[PDB]
Order: structure tokens, then C-alpha cells, then sequence
RNA sequence: CUCCU
RNA sequence: CGCGGGGUGGAGCAGCCUGGUAGCUCGUCUGGCUCAUAACCAGAAGAUCGUCGGUUCAAAUCCGGCCCCCGCAACCA
RNA sequence: UUGAGCCUUGAUGUGUAGGAUAGGUGGGAGGCUUUGAAGUGUGGACGCCAGUCUGCAUGGAGCCGACCUUGAAAUACCACC
RNA sequence: AGGCGGCCCCCUGGACGAAGACUGACGCUCAGGUGCGAAAGCGUGGGGAGCAAACAGGAUUAGAUACCCUGGUAGUCCACGCCGUAAACGAUGUCGACUUGGAGGUUGUGCCCUUGAGGCGUGGCUUCCGGAGCUAACGCGUUAAGUCGACCGCCUGGGGAGUACGGCCGCAAGGUUAAAACUCAAAUGAAUUGACGGGGGCCCGCACAAGCGGUGGAGCAUGUGGUUUAAUUCGAUGCAAC
């Protein structure tokens, strides 16, 4: 908004594992205001991600996540008649949430029988650098890196951190 | 313009004198003969000069800050 | 290929494009690269980044002439003109001197009337 | 409904930067207090260079 | 662009609907892609007035014209709408 | 872009 | 009526500059962008390489035969 | 200056497989070398960025073939090209 | 007055000031007349880089005989004639006298400690701000739009109209002089309060951006318009009726 760096509230961590990133991930596919069955989808998917990956579950999810987190993201701008996209760097809070949104959408596609099987296979190919969300990641990097020639005025991401 | 010197050199001096007199006369001469409005633009520029000087001079009284 | 030592790097830096012509001391050309031919097209030619990629794609394909040090002439009041010489400090060259060959007539011919 | 963003200090910066880029070579539309006028003019002079680098 | 005639105290005859529709179609073709148009005809004991609301991509735009015989009011409203459309059209061209 | 009283 | 050259996405053609895997613009299909069309950008399929043969490990590439073009001619029953 | 043709020569011919920038076919365990060896003072070509040619040593008297992988075995050596 | 910008030469006009000398009212204005008069244009002869009406093409657009882009001929240049108009403007005729100040510019000159780019005066031309006074106000304000004097030009509601007819000038384009019928009760100047702007500055809003879920496709419910009917009671209709 115009005003208000807003008084921000935190979230509850995940019960089964010591993670708030995982609780955010439950809140992403928590469709229709119903947390419990989304928790059953996430747990049911990390179990078969462990059996279909061998390694542990939290590192399985995080290694599967860092192959879809982005670095540069386009912002569409128009000046005059043109309307070109300008690469902004993603801030590392927006980064992993923007990854998990693509994982969850690419799991709502892809359709297998169950949602835990779809999301389990989608995280598996996210470890394999093979699935859909890595194609969307590489689309974002190809068009921001393709439109890389724009670093300008003041409407985005002041001096540094 | 012409910068040659020893090992810390090559950028600041040159973009200074280059940028000022270059961008001035090329950005001026790049089009618009005008024949008539250097007269108007110098008249407005210098009337704005005396109005800015007298305006700041009598604006040097107070501002209640 | 000629095994030249020093060169003169002319940079034509107009508004809509920058072209970079690396020549020798004599004044006859060795290799050139433009801000249009580096993949950038139309309005995107008119950026400093396309001038930087132009200076890269000239500074190699003049490797076979073996230039250690070069002068820099820059003609044109364009959006390149400084990123393209940062891209020649960074390209592995020794900059002897930098001049300005922007043609300033002691007003002669009449310019066009262009805008409304 | 919360409080003002970057309390005129580096908002005074980007007002002087936008006003610097879009012409306005007055440098005569600033604030009047010192801690905001200083970087309205700071953004103005940081915007003159960003006008030289582009059209 | 479909057009939606209604009338408060003005009995919309079939010859009245043919003319209004033709005028609106002609205006729509001339200035911009228009999605829907509502026409309201009011009579208040003297003033034959007309309202129109055009829903166009940019948004709503409205005009109103009082006349003498209903037909005159409609003509005024259509010219006003055309003028408004020119403003909206290159208001969202603005290259 | 930084040369005033 | 015999010499030459061509048969490769829908089309124009590279490849055959060296026998070892089929390539570029458009048209056609997405997606981003745009008020929508456009323009820009990023991806994708698009061929048993004109058909039969054979020449060696392996042929779009090399060689026969046929068909289709385009030129050069021979065109004085 | 420069084509084109003709000799005399001299280099070049990494798909896959892999000790390897092996061109084909045939013959084929004999030449290399102290006519002062592998490395490199050296200097290039090629360069399908990995290997081969030759210039001069200060060294100085050494190397492969059949025997490992291949449709193929070695510019180990020679002939015809 | 129009206007006149590299540098040098030749011919030539005017202004200014210091100190004197000289003539002795020789002065001011001026209808008619004569002269000069930007640019465009016209005639003759040259010249033609760049630019650039006309013109072609590409765009843009609903259309685009336009703005934008790519080209491009007259013209722009010179010599000699013509035209004689301009927002030819300071929208302020010329000449003369008088009437508080300030800050500057430029150009001479006098005195004194030039002893230091110093100080005090004095003429000319010029820029801005303001005093009384004036003005409808805006503003003008010793360079007046203040107070006066001499002479000239011009005005008498807006449109018709600086047009027609006639005269004069011009190669032409056209210039000058200059009506009337008709028609309206207004036209106008300056300033004010709003409103408006594809004017500016600042702040804010689910206004955009970042997202979540919808409507528009479907069936059904309910309301409205239309059509029907004997009646389909009446009202609510942009947002702010459905």
C-alpha cells in the first residue's frame, strides 16, 4: 500500500518436523480453508518422497525445493508504447514461496490418481531437475536473462540490503 | 576529450569534461535550426535568471521554520 | 592476421545503435561488432548493455591480431559510450589514451526540423 | 491500517530522483527542512547521471 | 455490442427502436469496440431526455441529452457519446 | 550533477 | 530428345564445406506481454531427405534405372 | 600481382570403439639409431582445443611391429593411389 | 525601421564625449509626394552541399490527403528587376519641457593618495524593481500609460468586410482606397468565485502491483426489459434500478 510497513505476524511451525517452511507449504495447498487434509497430503507425500528418494524428508523437500527457487524475476513495465519486462532480483522471502506456488500448481496439473502421489512425483522430478516447475523456473530465468539489458530508475529495489 | 595519464586515471576526468561540453553542444545541434527561438529561449532563460536572483534575495527574509 | 601490437578502438555511439570498430594505428579496420548484431533488436539496441556485449564480441574476434594495448576514440552522444569502455578495461587491454572525436561543426549545414 | 513508509527521508530521495529524471532542472520543487531537502537534491543529482546514461 | 432499450413513460415503438439501434450501431462501428449499451428514455411533462451507458473495455461511460421530440435528444446523446469515445480511445492509445 | 557571497 | 543441375518441414533453402545426429527464417502452436489485435521475447512438434535398387561396417551425401521440373541445345521431314 | 594446368616433392585424413588427429587396398618382425637418444633452450603449422610434422640443443647412444580395444590395425617399413 | 555575428582589405553613413571657437532661430511636425522596407513569391541568368512545401512510399488511425519515418522537386544562395505585405509589436506617432528612489549593463571623461581591480562627480545608450501620480483593472512609473505644449495619422456596436463595384499600381499572385443591402442585441477588455485540463507538486484509497476466490459457459432459483394476454396491478432505471 501507500502507507504501512505493516505489523507482521509469524506462523506456527509444523508439528511432525521442526519447520516453518513446511507449515507455509501446507498453507499453500491448503485449499478451501481446511488444514488437516492438507497436512495428510504433505505427510503422505514426504513419506513416499523418502522411500522414492532414500534420503531424509526435510532435506528431501529442501533439495527438491532449491532446484525450483528462482533468482531473477520479470516485472512488466510500460514506457510510452512499449511494455517490456525488466528483471528484478527476487527477495529471499518471496523466493521460496514463489517456488512452492509453482510446485503446488504443477502438482495440481500432472494428474495421477492421488494428490500425495502427484505432489510426491512432482517433488521427485524437482529433485531430478526434470518436471514442470523446473521448466517454469527456466522460463523465468530465460526471459529475465533475455531481457537483462534493463537496470534502471527508481520503481524497483532500492540500493542494497 | 584527451586523457592519457598514469595508472589511476581514465574515467572521472573524461566523463566530466566530455559529458559537459559534448552533451551540451550535440544535444543542442542535433536538430531544430529554429532561427527564432534561441531569441525566445535566451530571453526566458535570463528573465528567469533575474527573477530567481531577486526572488531568492527578497525570499531571504524568513520562513517560520 | 598480421601480428599487430597496438590498435585504435573507434566507438560510434549514436542514439539508436553503438558500433565498435577496432582498427590499428594505421587507420584500417581489423574487426567490428555492433549493438544490433549481438541479438538486441530495435529499441533494445539503444541500451548501454548492448554496447557492452558489442565491445565483448569485438574484443574477441580481434584476438587473432594479438592486441595488447589500444587507444579509444568515441564519436556520438549515445547511451553506450561508457559501458563499452568499461567493457574494454575488463576485456584485457591497456588503454593508452581516450579522446573525443564527436563532430562539432562551427555551425555549417542546417540540421533537420525533426519533432512535433 | 498502519504507519507511513520510510518517514519522508528516503521517500524524499525517490521524489527527487523521479523529479530529477523527468526533467525539472529547477531543483526548485523540494521540501524545506534540511534532512529532506538534502536528499531531494541528492536524488536529483543522482538522477542527472541516470539521464546522461540514457536518452 | 447489444444494445438494451428501456423507457420511462415513453412507449418505445418499433420505428423508434429501429432508428435508435441504427444510430448506435453506426457510432459503435466508427469509434471503438463496445461491449454493451443501455438506453433509457424519459419524459417529464416537457423534457424528452435520454440516458445512455456504454460498457467499454476501459469501463463505463455515460451521457445524457434533453431535447424536444425524443429524436433530437437521441441525436444529441449519440454525438456526446461519440465525443466521449474519442477521448477514451486515444486516452488508452497514448503512445 | 558542483562554483556562490 | 541428348547433355547438365534440382528433388530435404507447409514454403524458401543449408547440410552433401570430410560417409558416422537432419538444420535457419517465415506458417502453426503454446506461454509471457498488450484494453484486444498486433510488434517483441521464450519454448515445441513439424521429414522414413522423390520412388526402387547396390557400395563398403554404416549413404540426404556415392553409383545405376524411373518420374517430375529448369536451362543448353540439336529443332531444315 | 595473379589464376589455371603439369612434374618433382612435402604435410593432411580425431565418427564409434579407445594405449590413439587409424584414409583405402595390398605386401608385411624389419628399419630406426651413437650421420653425436627420451625432456626441452627453442619456433610455428594444424588445431575437428587433443595429438602429429619440422627448425636448433645444452642432453648424447635410443623406438616400435606381431602381443590390449576395433568394419580397421598401426606414415614399425614399403608400393599403388 | 526592416535588420546586421569567422577573419582581412578598400569605399562609406551615423552616434557619443572633453575643451574651446564660429553662425545667429537657420527650429518642430508634416496631408499629398518621394525613399527604404523580414519572409514567401514572380521574371532573367547562374549555382545547388545541407535542409525542405508539392509529390511518392511506410506507418498510425474507424478513417489520416496530418503530426512520425524513408526519400524527394520548387525554394532556400548569388547578380540584376519586381512585389510592398507581417503578431512590420514596446500591440505604446514624432519633437520638447518638468516631476521622489534603488540595483545593474555598456560606453566616454574630470579631480584626488594611479600611491591598491581606490574614492568622489560627470555625459550618452540600455535592463529590471518600485514611489507619488494615472488607469476599468492588468499594469505604466524620469526611457511614463504622471503634468503640459506643437503637429500629424486613426476610431465611433458585432457580423456582412478590409469583402464587392470603380479608380491607381503590379508580369502575375495580389496591394491600396473603400461601401451597401441584410441580420443580432449584443460583440468586447480586465479581473473574480467555481468547474474543468490527455497542466504541475504533495499525500492517500483493494486504484494499480503481489495473491486467493469468483461472474461471464452449464442446470435451477429470483428480479428486470421485451413479447404475449382479458389482465399479465403499480412503482424503482448509470454509478446511486434489476
Amino acid at each position: 500500500p501507500r502507507r504501512r510497513v505493516i505489523g507482521q505476524r509469524k506462523i506456527l511451525p509444523d508439528p511432525k518436523f521442526g519447520s516453518e517452511l513446511l507449515a507455509k507449504f501446507v498453507n499453500i495447498l491448503m485449499v478451501d480453508g481446511k488444514k488437516s487434509t492438507a497436512e495428510s497430503i504433505v505427510y503422505s507425500a514426504l513419506e513416499t518422497l523418502a522411500q522414492r528418494s532414500g534420503k531424509s524428508e526435510l532435506e528431501a523437500f529442501e533439495v527438491a525445493l532449491e532446484n525450483v527457487r528462482p533468482t531473477v524475476e520479470v516485472k512488466s513495465r510500460r514506457v510510452g508504447g512499449s511494455t517490456y519486462q525488466v528483471p528484478v532480483e527476487v527477495r529471499p522471502v518471496r523466493r521460496n514461496a514463489l517456488a512452492m506456488r509453482w510446485i503446488v500448481e504443477a502438482a495440481r496439473k500432472r494428474g495421477d490418481k492421488s494428490m500425495a502421489l502427484r505432489l510426491a512425483n512432482e517433488l521427485s522430478d524437482a529433485a531430478e531437475n526434470k518436471g514442470t516447475a523446473v521448466k517454469k523456473r527456466e522460463d523465468v530465468h530465460r526471459m529475465a536473462e533475455a531481457n537483462k539489458a534493463f537496470a534502471h530508475y527508481a520503481w524497483l529495489s532500492l540500493r542494497s540490503a | 576529450i584527451k586523457v592519457r595519464e598514469n595508472e589511476p586515471f581514465d574515467v572521472a576526468l573524461r566523463r566530466f569534461k566530455r559529458s559537459c561540453e559534448k552533451a551540451g553542444v550535440l544535444a543542442e545541434v542535433r536538430r531544430r535550426e529554429f532561427y527564432e527561438k534561441p531569441t525566445t529561449e535566451r530571453k526566458r532563460a535570463k528573465a528567469s535568471a533575474v527573477k530567481r536572483h531577486a526572488k531568492k534575495l527578497a525570499r531571504e527574509n524568513a520562513r517560520r521554520t | 592476421r598480421k601480428q599487430v601490437s597496438d590498435g585504435v578502438a573507434h566507438i560510434h555511439a549514436s542514439f539508436n545503435n553503438t558500433i565498435v570498430t577496432i582498427t590499428d594505428r594505421q587507420g584500417n579496420a581489423l574487426g567490428w561488432a555492433t549493438a544490433g548484431g549481438s541479438g538486441f533488436r530495435g529499441s533494445r539496441k539503444s541500451t548501454p548493455f548492448a554496447a557492452q556485449v558489442a565491445a565483448e564480441r569485438c574484443a574477441d574476434a580481434v584476438k587473432e591480431y594479438g592486441i595488447k594495448n589500444l587507444e579509444v576514440m568515441v564519436k556520438g552522444p549515445g547511451p553506450g559510450r561508457e559501458s563499452t569502455i568499461r567493457a574494454l578495461n575488463a576485456a584485457g587491454f591497456r588503454i593508452t589514451n581516450i579522446t573525443d572525436v564527436t563532430p562539432i561543426p562551427h555551425n555549417g549545414c542546417r540540421p533537420p526540423k525533426k519533432r512535433r | 491500517m498502519k504507519r507511513q513508509k520510510r518517514d519522508r527521508l528516503e521517500r524524499a530521495h525517490q521524489r527527487g530522483y523521479q523529479a530529477g529524471i523527468a526533467g525539472r532542472s529547477k531543483e526548485m520543487c523540494p521540501y524545506q527542512t534540511l534532512n529532506q531537502r538534502s536528499q531531494w537534491l541528492g536524488g536529483w543529482r543522482e538522477a542527472m547521471a541516470d539521464r546522461v546514461v540514457m536518452a | 455490442m447489444q444494445l438494451n432499450i428501456t423507457g420511462n413513460n415513453v412507449e418505445i415503438t418499433e420505428a423508434l427502436r429501429e432508428f435508435v439501434t441504427a444510430k448506435f450501431a453506426k457510432l459503435e462501428q466508427y469509434f471503438d469496440r463496445i461491449n454493451q449499451v443501455y438506453v433509457v428514455l424519459k419524459v417529464e411533462k416537457v423534457t424528452h431526455t435520454s440516458d445512455a451507458t456504454l460498457h467499454v473495455d476501459g469501463g463505463e461511460l455515460h451521457a445524457s441529452a434533453e431535447g424536444q421530440d425524443m429524436y433530437a435528444a437521441i441525436d444529441g446523446l449519440i454525438d456526446k457519446l461519440a465525443r466521449q469515445l474519442t477521448k477514451h480511445k486515444d486516452k488508452l492509445k497514448q503512445h
